[PDB]
Parts: C-alpha cells; structure tokens; sequence
C-alpha cells in the first residue's frame, strides 16, 4: 500500500507537472503561417458541411 | 504508460464539429435562464451552456424558453450561447457504476477517471403499471433485528424510514447495504442485491465518511453513491433522486435486484420548494406548491417487483423522512406515508435512553408484512410481536406496581428481555440465521433467568457454540426451513447446558 | 381543424388553430408520438389560441407540433365489455388483454341528472362493521364519505366493503383507483380475480377497473374520476343496474386540479388551491347519485392532508355525502381498528323512523357515554381517575368498554394481524351495545371487548381469561 | 484523413516534454514552488502514515519477534 501510494502520488504530481508545461508550451508556439493554414482549415470545413446537405 | 494514456485521450477526444440549433440567454437569476431561440426544441430536453452547464428545458413558451438551470448561475451570463443536446435528460446507467461516486447528472466526483458506461436511461420514465407488477413475495435482509423480525421489508418494497434529527436514520440506511455483501458474495445471483445511495441536501464530508465506511466494509463493490450535497445548486438535489432512480432501475429491468436509498426526501422537496418560489408558483401549504406530492409519488412508484415476463427483477426504494419534535402529522411526512408501503418510526426518546436502533415498534408498519419473510423468521415474530403487545399493555401497570400478579411480572420480565434482545450496535449488520436463533431464545424463555444487562453478551457468546459445536442444529432448520419440535427439544437442551456451563 | 403547439409548462400545453377553434372540453390528438398524448381544452385565450391539459407526458413536445381536433370530448368504452377489464383515463385497456371491442362510447364529461330526475328513497345498506351499522348506517342508494389521513386505514376500509357488500351483490361495481398506489391495484385486480368477480376465462365478470394512479401526470389524475363516472353512469342509466362506485381516492382529483390551476394562469384561492374548487368538485359529485332510472351506491376515500378537516377539499366535500366515515389517528394510535372517530360520522338515515327507535336509542347512548368521556378526559389526564367514587369511575368503565367493542377484526386485515375476520349481523351489534349500555357486562374487563365480533365472543374471551 | 493540427501540436507537446523529462532524468520540468512544495507534503505525509522514519519501507521489513508466553501448570 506505501508503494502503491507513492506510485500515486508520483503519477498525480507528473500529470499535474506535465499539464502546466503543456498549456505553457502550446500558448507560447503560435506562429502566423499555421494560424492562416488553421483558418484555410476551417473555411474548407465550414464548406464541406455546407456540402453535407 | 502515463503519457500513453494521455495521448490516447487526446486522440480519443475528438471535437466533432458540426452546426447545432443554439439559443441565447435573455435574462439569468434565481436558478432559472430564459432563452431566445430553439425553435426544435424539447420539453424537457437537456441543453448545454457555454461555460460547461447543464440544463432542463422546463417551460416552453411562444418567445422564450425557461432553463432550470444545473448548476451555480454565477456561470451563466446573458447573450450566452445555448446549445441542444437533442435529447431529454437522461443519466448514464449499468454496471460501470459500481463503486463510483456520482453528482446528479451522473459525472464521477471520486477521481477515480471516466465512467465506461454503454448506455443511457431518461430520468423522468413513468412508473410500471398494473400487470408488469407482481405482489412482494422476496425478503430484503436489512441485517437488524428490529427490522427484519417485526417491520419485514421486501424486495419491490417502499419502506420509510421516518424520524427526528440524529435518531439513526442514516445508521439503518447503511447497515442495510452494508448487510448484503453475504448474499453479493455467494453464488446465488437471485439472492444478490445492488444498492444505490442518494445523498440529498447532506454535508459533502458526511458523505466522503460514509463512502470510506461502505470501502472499508467491502461494500462498495456493488454500491453507487449520487451525491447532490448542500453546497449543490437545488435543480440538483432536485434531479438526484430521479438519476438514483434511473440507475437502479436498470438493475430492476435486467432481471437484477437493486436497493435504493434517498437520503433525506424532506430536503429534496425543500429544494423544489426553492425551484417552485423561485419561479413565482403559488405556496401552498408550509410554502410547499401544489405539486410536492406528485413530486416524491412519481419517483417512488418507480420501485417495483417485476412480474416473470419482465425478467423477474426488482427495486427497493428506502425514503428518508426528518420529522420536526417527533410530529408525522405534518404535510411533507403525511405524503410520503401515504406513497410508501409503511414507516419505520425512529424516537428521540428511545435514543436518549440508550435503545439503539430507537425503532418504536407500535408506529412502526410494513404493509406487505408476513408475505415477504422467511418462515423460521415469521414463526418466531410472529409470538414475539405478540408478546410486545402483551408487554405494552401491561407496561403502566409497572409505575406503581410495588405488588403485581405473577402472570403479569411474567409478562414484564419477558418484555424487558425482549426489548434488550432487539438492540443492536451500529456497522454489524446480522444474517437471518442469527436473528432467528437469537430471537427464538428470547422468545420461548430462555432468557427468563439470563438478567438483561448480559443479554448482548450471551448473544455473542452462544450464537458462538451454535456456529462452533452443534452445527448440526442450523443444517437441519436450513434443510427443513422452519423449527421443528425435536430441533426444539434439542434446543432447549443445548441451552440448559449452555447456561449450566456459564454458571452452576 | 388542425393545430400547432405553441407553449409547454408542464401538463399544460397552448395550442393555436387556424381556421376553426375547438369548444372546451373537447379532446385534442398529438400527432408525433407513439403513444396517444390527448389535450383537453380548457380556455381560450385569444389570438385562436386555445389552452389545453394533457392527459399524458408532455416532454419530447416541440413548438409547433400538429395538433389535430378530435371534435369531441373524451369518450371511453362503456357497457358489459368494460367488466373485467382495467382501462386509463382515455379509455384505452392497460391489463393486456386486447383491445375493448364495443359499439358504445361515452364522453366523460357530462350534465348531472336534473332536480326532476331524483330518488328521495332512503333504505339502510347493512355492511357488517358495528360502528358503521350502529352510529353512521350507509344507504342503500347514497354518497358514502371515508375521511382520514394516511396512515389511519381508508383502503382497508374499502376492500373490507369491497369484501362484504359487493361479493354479495346483484349488479354491478366500479372502482376508480385516482391517484393512489399501483401496487394497490395490482392486489386488488388479482383480489378480484382469485375471488371470481373478474372472469378471464368467461362473461360473468361484474366489476369495471378504471384506474389513473400516482404516477400518473396531474391531467390524467384530475380526469381519470370522470372515467370511473361514465362506466357507472351507463349502467344506471342505459341498463337500469344497480351500480357500486368505489373511489380510491377522491382527494387526488381536487389535488391533480390545483397543480393544473397553477399552470393556467389563475389567482390561487386558499390554502393554495385552485379557485373553482367548489365547483369542479360540485360538477364531478352531482353526477354520482341515484335517479329514477337507476341506484348508484357509492363509496369514496377522501384523504385528509396533515390530518386537517378544515382543510378546504376535504371540507368541501362533507356538503356531497349522505353518510361521512371519519377515521382519526389518535383512535388508530390506540389499536381500536377500524379507526372510525364515534362523534364525528354522520349518516342522515340516523332516524328513529328509518332505522327504528331501539337502533336510534342504543346509537344516541353509545355517543352521550362517548361525549361524557371525552368531557373527563381532562381531569382524568391530569388529575387521575378519581372522580365523582361510582358515577363517573362507572361512565369511565363503560366508555372504555364500548370503544374497545367498536373495534372488529377485518377479513382483509387478517393477513396481516391473525384475527379472523368478523361479520357481524346489525341486531347482533344493537344487542351488543344494549348489554354495555345496561351495565350487564361491568364486570366483565375491558379487554374481552377488544377485537372481537359478537357480544358472545366478549362473554367467551372473558372466561377464557 | 486529415488529423486536427491542434492534435499534431498537442501530440508534438507531449513527445517534447516525455524527451526533456527523460533527458532530465524523470525530473519535473520547470516546476513552479508550490508543486515542489506540494511533492515534498506528500513524501513527508506517506512518510509519517507508514512510519519510514524507523525503518526502510523499501526493502524488506526487519522482523523483531519474541518467544510466545506460556502460562504455568498451576493458577
Ligand atoms: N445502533 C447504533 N449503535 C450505536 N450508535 C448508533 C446506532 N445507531 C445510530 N448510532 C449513532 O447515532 C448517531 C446518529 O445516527 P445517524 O447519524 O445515523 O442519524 P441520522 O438520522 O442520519 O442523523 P442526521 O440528522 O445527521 O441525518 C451517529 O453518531 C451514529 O453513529
Ligand atoms: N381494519 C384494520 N385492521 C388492522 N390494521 C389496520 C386496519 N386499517 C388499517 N390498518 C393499519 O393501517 C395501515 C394503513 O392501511 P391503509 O392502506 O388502509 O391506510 P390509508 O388510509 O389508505 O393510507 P394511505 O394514505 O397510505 O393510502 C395498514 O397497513 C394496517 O397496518
Ligand atoms: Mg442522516
Ligand atoms: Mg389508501
């Protein structure tokens, strides 16, 4: 039970830990040419459910 | 192994974008939104909020649409975009709900990950009718004396557990679940029982201290706990019990067996008093609206025995009731009383005194009654309900009694013992096999010299030499079912000896 | 024509019709579901908008969902296929056993029988229950009244009525289940066909189940007493019959009004209830009487709520009863079963001149000793039982004798209670109650008077001890 | 077939930080004070509720045990 504990408790800090670092990570990279491609994206999304009639 | 997980739920986790008919908040205040627009929309229908609530599409009307809200309304602002659910409200239901502890709208609050449930049940699914149904004919083994000997409840049973604050209400509740994990363990699947424990207006902490007493006991394997506390928004409270309900009965139409318990039904109709003065319905009577009955009568008519061609199943439904001062003549506990199949009345009297469970055993009623009991267990309540009586009448002449006939100090001695004989401590629920045998010593006179403050001692220590030296005597009574006159023989032989071994 | 929703609040659904509206009271079909969803009109509101109660759920409804007008109000089946089968408030079967095949219908609201159209015959129904047959005797022909709380036996009452009168019975019988326990109608529907009054297998089946529970939505619970009404209604009526009507219970039809009467838009009366409460419940009870065509002997469950007789439904319908059987909770409390409180069930065929002197007399004196004990019962609470040494101590003793004599062991209740049921003949009650009232029995104790039948068995269970 | 480009980012995030904790020897990465502090209550809590302090939970507990009393002949 201590070990299991620990494992949890370990596993709960690193998701916690790889959770911040991710949302810093993915707010901090945003680049213009992705963003236009994103919007392209959407556009021709927005189309084809148009299509899909 | 972590980040794999976390991967596959990003996978996992598609967005799906597709256009939905969306509507937009008008005015938000007093748990209800009104909504401009959705035109599609169904009464009754679930709807999603921008920020992540949920909400019940109430009242329709030719220019808005009235939204009880589930949830906080501080999330809530005007101009919100509303969307449809495209479906009416409806909880996740089967067996990936064992051992999780849920809100009302059936999302976990445990920690403990998702719910992999396949399948969804509306929670506002009208009651079974005349022919699905068939008469209460299973025992429900609530593991307490008291209960099981002289208030039987069935399986298909609406039983109340009625009383003042801190009289064991919740202490009867839980021991009932908890008694179940013999029948859960053993192989006999018609003997099995699934619970679920709806938590109405407590304290979030109580709650948390009643889900490590049904871990530690094992009993959470085949419990679910929705928790709608008193820090929850009232639609909340509102909506638990009917989601409670939902999920046992998907135990009841899959042939399943399933106990719920609503925990406490007088805060619940407190939180649709709230909902009803909130949206400008006349009071009626203690502010309650007009509907309160039909409120409490819609839900517990949902627990039902099923008939054979319905798979046989069942749901046992165990309403809890606070009274104020011990009075039952008021509106809300009058309404439960007559939706129920009998109330089982907890005394503050009796408490203060000691007797615990503080069941009155003149006020208390079970409807069904005999029908639903074993027959070594209804031969023997049956004289012992009657020597209650006996003792009961007989209980004024004890005041002033200096001088009393034998025949009645026989009767008071018999009821003392029998009095001491239905107390019982809390968390140590009883087979049916030991309340049998326990009651019947009390019963036939065998405690007639044991004085009664040793009572709860001989109880461990002979039922001790039964379970040990004369195991023949409990094959015999399962075999045959009942008590024969030899067993009796027997058994007041191995009591003799038995008291004769203690003391000579 | 055809309609379009236009709100939904609750049971109450706003429909608006284009060319044509239809009257109230008429019968509206939803179109878009599976099940029959009927509205029942009850106002118009103006802009040809009328508004409408449903007799079913109302959720899955949209704006704007078709709505097509039937042209008339409800009808249900009525006539000899309608015995032995249990129907809802629309009249379809719900005891699964195909449809109710019959050339007859009849809408369930309709005019009561005139002031012409009247029977002022009043004959004594003998029942069997000592309190009953002595201080409030049913007619024969007449509104009965059960008045208690939950708790205090009122269906117990009536299935021992059930039991007794229409078992032995030349007509027929309906009962209306309104608003109560499911479970209650299936004991009773297989009550009735264990006891041979519901024939599966042939045509000699002689009681009509109309039943619209608590689970029911407050539409089709508020409606579901007009549909027992109509059964009874064509058989006194198109054939002449002899009708038993019992109600379980009639409160719930007041109640399913109120929580309808808060959706309609109306100014709430007292104690919450709806203001047409007087007479929504005077259009449901003048239709329930006997005429010159036929007899209709009804008994009606009127549930008290906290235990309030001046609450304003139970009140209201004290004015509607020939005979009113109120059962107390401080009765029930003592164990006296039935709970009837002696000095509050009237039955206005109480007359030396319909039930004859001796049987006025001995019921006149079982109240006088009844009401002098109710008078000492404070000093008795208080101070004890000494008081006035022989006079009262001896007014004590025989009140206490007749209470305990009061009470009678029912054969529906011998299930749960051991005691064998007991029908007990009316002389053989006046002739109990004459021999405490004499004070032939003052020797006897009390408890030989408890739960048992005949004066005999008092005498019987005094030697035995 | 197209996958979501916030998903191939979310993806490329995921493997970044598994290569720089990994890197790190499965340190955290840029942890803030308060989870530091966060990691250290819990150790200390499972410390104190185990009793780590007199004995190595991670090996195998060493054994302290004692000859079972027996009651003389006589009373
Ligand atoms: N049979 C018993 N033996 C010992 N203690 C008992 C027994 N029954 C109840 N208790 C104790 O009495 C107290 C009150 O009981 P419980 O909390 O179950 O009552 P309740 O009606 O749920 O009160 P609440 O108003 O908080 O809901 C608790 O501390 C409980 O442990
Ligand atoms: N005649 C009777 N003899 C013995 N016990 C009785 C009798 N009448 C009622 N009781 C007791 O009272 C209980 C209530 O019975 P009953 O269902 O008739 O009450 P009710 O007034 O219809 O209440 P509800 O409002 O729940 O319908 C019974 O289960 C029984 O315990
Ligand atoms: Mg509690
Ligand atoms: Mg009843």
């Amino acid at each position: 039970d201590y070990h299991l504990e620990t494992e949890r408790a370990q596993r709960q800090i690193k998701q916690k830990n790889m959770v911040d670092w991710i949302v810093r990570n993915v707010m901090k990279s945003i680049t213009p040419e992705q963003e236009r491609l994103m919007l392209s994206k959407c556009i021709s999304d927005l189309k084809a459910m148009s299509i899909k009639a | 192994e972590i980040s794999a997980v976390l991967e596959e739920k990003i996978l996992g986790a598609a967005p799906k974008e597709n256009l939905e008919e969306t509507g937009r908040v008008l005015s938000i205040g007093d748990g209800i939104a009104r909504v401009y627009g959705l035109k599609n929309i169904q009464a009754e229908e679930m709807v999603e909020f921008s920020s992540g609530l949920k909400g019940m599409a109430l009242n329709l009307e030719p220019d808005n649409v009235g939204i009880v809200v589930f949830g906080n309304d501080k999330h809530i602002k005007e101009g919100d975009i509303v969307k449809r659910t495209g479906a009416i409200v409806d909880v996740p239901v089967g067996e990936e709900l064992l051992g999780r502890v849920v809100d009302a709208l059936g999302n976990p609050i445990d920690g403990k990950g998702p719910i992999g449930s396949k399948t969804r049940q509306r929670v506002g699914v009208k009651a079974p009718g005349i022919i699905p149904r068939v008469s209460v004919r299973e025992p429900m083994q609530t593991g307490m004396k008291a209960v099981d000997s002289l208030v039987p409840i069935g399986r298909g049973q609406r039983e109340l557990i009625i009383g003042d604050r801190q009289t064991g209400k919740t202490a009867i509740a839980i021991d009932a679940i908890i008694n179940q994990k013999r029948f859960n363990d053993a192989q006999d699947e018609k003997k099995k029982l699934y619970c679920v424990y709806v938590a109405i207006g407590q304290k979030r902490s109580t709650v948390a201290q009643i889900v490590k007493r049904l871990t530690d006991t094992d009993a959470m394997r085949y419990t679910i706990v929705v928790s709608a506390t008193a820090s929850d928004a009232a639609p909340l409270q509102y909506l638990a019990p009917y989601s409670g309900c939902a999920m046992g009965e998907f135990f009841r139409d899959n042939g399943k067996h399933a106990l719920i318990i609503y925990d406490d039904l007088s805060k619940q109709a407190v939180a649709y008093r709230q909902m009803s003065l909130l949206l400008r319905r006349p009071p009626g009577r203690e502010a309650y609206p007009g509907d309160v009955f039909y409120l409490h009568s819609r839900l517990l008519e949902r627990a039902a025995k099923m008939s054979e061609s319905n798979g046989g199943g069942s749901l046992t439904a165990l309403p809890v009731i606070e009274t104020q001062a011990g009075d039952v003549s008021a509106y809300i506990p009058t309404n439960v009383i007559s939706i129920t199949d009998g109330q089982i009345f907890l005394e503050t009297e009796l408490f203060y005194k000691g007797i615990r469970p503080a069941i009155n055993v003149g006020l208390s009623v079970s409807r069904v009654g005999s029908a639903a009991q074993t027959r070594a267990m209804k031969q023997v309540a049956g004289s012992m309900k009657l020597e209650l009586a006996q003792y009961r009448e007989v209980a004024a002449f004890a005041q002033f009694g200096s001088d009393l006939d034998a025949s009645t100090q026989q009767l008071l001695s018999r009821g003392v013992r029998l009095t001491e004989l239905l107390k019982q401590g809390q968390y140590v629920p009883m087979a049916i096999e030991d309340q049998v045998a326990i009651i019947y010593c009390g019963v036939r006179g065998h405690l007639d010299k044991v004085e009664p403050s040793k009572i709860t001692k001989f109880e461990k220590e002979f039922s001790q030499h039964i379970k040990t030296s004369h195991r023949d005597i409990l094959d015999t009574i399962a075999k045959e079912g009942q008590i024969s006159p030899d067993t009796d023989a027997k058994l007041k032989k191995v009591v003799t000896d038995f008291l004769s071994t203690f003391q000579a | 024509s055809n309609g379009q929703i236009t709100a939904v609040i609750g049971a109450v659904v706003d429909v608006q019709f284009e060319d044509q509206l239809p009257p109230i009271l008429n019968a509206l079909e939803v179109q878009g579901r599976s099940p029959r969803l009927i509205l029942e009109v009850a106002q118009h509101l103006g802009e040809n908008t009328v508004r409408t109660i449903a007799m079913d759920g109302t959720e899955g409804l949209v704006r704007g969902q078709n709505v097509l007008d039937t042209g008339a109000p409800i009808k249900i089946p009525v006539g000899p296929e309608t015995l032995g089968r249990i129907m809802n408030v629309i009249g379809e079967p719900i005891d699964e056993r195909g449809p109710i095949v019959t050339d007859k219908f009849a809408a369930i609201h309709a005019d009561a029988p005139e002031f012409v159209e009247m029977s002022v015959q009043q004959e004594i129904l003998v029942t069997g229950i000592k309190v009953v047959d002595l201080l409030a005797p049913y007619a024969k022909g007449g509104k009965i009244g059960l008045f208690g709380g939950a708790g205090v036996g009122k269906t117990v009452l009536i299935m021992e009525l059930i039991n007794n009168v229409a078992k032995a019975h030349g007509g027929y019988s309906v009962f209306a289940g309104v608003g109560e326990r499911t479970r209650e109608g299936n004991d009773l529907y297989h009550e009735m066909i264990e006891s041979g009054v519901i024939s599966l297998k042939d045509k000699t089946s002689k009681v009509a189940l109309v039943y619209g529970q608590m689970n029911e939505p407050p539409g089709a619970r508020a409606r579901v007493a007009l549909t027992g009404l109509t059964v009874a209604e064509y058989f006194r009526d198109q054939e002449g019959q002899d009708v038993l009507l019992f109600i379980d219970n009639i409160f719930r039809f007041t109640q399913a009004g109120s929580e309808v009467s808060a959706l309609l838009g109306r100014i709430p009366s007292a104690v919450g209830y709806q203001p047409t409460l007087a007479t929504d419940m005077g259009t449901m009870q003048e239709r329930i009487t006997t005429t010159k065509k036929g007899s209709i002997t009804s008994v009606q469950a009127i549930y008290v709520p906290a235990d309030d007789l001046t609450d304003p439904a139970p009140a209201t319908t004290f004015a509607h009863l020939d005979a009113t059987t109120v059962l107390s909770r401080a009765i029930a409390e003592l164990g006296i079963y039935p709970a009837v409180d002696p000095l509050d069930s009237t039955s206005r065929i109480l007359d030396p001149n319909i039930i004859g002197e001796e049987h006025y007399n001995i019921a006149r004196g079982v109240q006088k000793i009844l009401q002098d004990y109710k008078s000492l019962q404070d000093i008795i609470a208080i101070l004890g039982m000494d008081e006035l040494s022989e006079e009262d101590k001896l007014i004590v003793s025989r009140a206490r004798k007749i209470q305990r004599f009061l009470s009678q062991p029912f054969q529906v209740a011998e299930v749960f209670t051991g005691h064998a049921g007991k029908l007990v003949p009316i002389k053989d009650t006046i002739k109990g109650f004459k021999m405490i009232l004499n004070g032939e029995l003052d020797h006897l104790p009390e408890v030989a008077f408890y739960m048992v039948g005949p004066i005999e068995e008092v005498v019987a269970k005094a030697e035995k001890i | 077939k197209a996958v979501d480009p916030i998903q191939k980012l979310f993806l490329d995030k995921i493997k970044e930080y598994d290569q720089k904790s990994k890197a790190a020897g499965g340190k955290l990465l840029e942890a803030s004070t308060e989870i530091q502090r966060e990691l250290d209550a819990e150790l200390d809590k499972l410390k104190k509720m185990y009793g780590g302090d007199t004995a190595d939970l991670s090996k195998f507990p060493s054994f302290h045990f004692e000859d079972p009393v027996v009651d003389p002949i006589n009373m």
